[PDB]
């Protein structure tokens, strides 16, 4: 599942997961996930909180995001992008399932979103970067 | 099942 997975796509707010692994070269237990976010929306999106959960055999860890908001889309310029790292410990090499909780505000509404991600690269190939 | 959700 090497290619970038779209975790979220509504109201023109997209969140993708990008896959990698570290840090002992030797090991194949921790997956690095860079989660990138772009907006195409006409009104800006602010107060972004992305949470994640995993099954009891695994462990997830969310580093602070590069930011918390995105401007109204201005197609003329380079788009703004939020980027966040998350680390997924799974030494038992069990099946990979993740459940996110997305929170953001756009105009006067506040979206409280939840979804499942299952398209992870199989734990075997985590050593191979 | 699974653990609780995790924040930043």
């Amino acid at each position: 599942n090497i290619l970038p997975v779209t975790v979220y796509d509504q109201h023109g707010f997209r969140i993708l997961f990008h896959f990698a692994r570290d840090p002992l070269p030797g090991r194949s237990d921790v997956l690095v996930v860079v989660v990138s976010m772009l907006s195409t929306a006409p009104q800006p999106i602010r107060n972004i909180v992305f949470q994640s959960a995993v099954p009891k055999v695994m462990k997830v860890k969310l580093q602070p995001p590069s930011g918390t908001e995105l401007p109204a889309f201005n197609p003329i310029v380079h788009p703004s992008a939020i980027t966040q790292v998350l680390l997924l410990a799974n030494p038992q090499k069990e099946k990979v399932r993740l459940r996110y909780k997305l929170t953001f505000t756009m105009g006067d509404q506040t979206y409280n979103e939840m979804g499942d991600v299952d398209q992870f690269p199989p734990p075997e190939t985590w050593g191979s970067l | 099942g699974w653990n609780s959700f995790q924040s930043s």
